[PDB]
């Protein structure tokens, strides 16, 4: 599809079968969900923004679909404000800038 | 409202 | 052009005469720019993301080129870890999301 940028470029994911919104983010190298109770093994990251940095779980190889498109890689579950899928997924899902 | 997710991993 | 996404999508603008690189942010309402000076009045404003709040200097109406295309808006300038242009000025120079 092709998204226009005048609203936040949310879209519906599927991470555990079950849906999400998630802001499609040229600007971040990995996606970050809000803090879920996510199964699986972890390891403790931190990750900087605007304003400093917080504290992330980063879990591998884990399945998430975006808009129907699957993908499969690293997602880190912590205290961000909204769900973030960055550029780690963006590539699997073939998805470009274009102007 | 926080607005900018500008976001790194080092 | 099209750019794709396994590199952050770093672009060379022109603003106040001067070239600097930024990062094509469809995470970001707003476009962020590293400490520097621009002419003309200012009013202080804050924004947020990850890791929390920082103050800015924002500037209306600042004509900035990027990446060979023509804007005219809205310029905070602050303590960001990168210069970000986000979504009102990538609305302006026709950026989408496709895949």
């Amino acid at each position: 599809p092709q998204i226009t940028l005048w609203k936040r470029p949310l879209v519906t994911i599927r991470i555990g079968g079950q849906l999400k919104e998630a802001l499609l983010n040229t600007g971040a190298d990995d996606t970050v969900l809000e803090e879920m109770n996510l199964p699986g093994k972890w390891k403790p990251k931190m990750i900087g923004g605007i304003g400093g940095f917080i504290k992330v779980r980063q879990y591998d190889q884990i399945p998430i679909e975006i808009c129907g498109h699957k993908v499969i890689g690293t997602v880190l579950v912590g205290p961000t404000p909204v769900n973030i899928i960055g550029r780690n997924l963006l590539t699997q899902i073939g998805c470009t800038l274009n102007f | 409202r926080p607005g900018n997710f500008l976001q790194s991993s080092p």
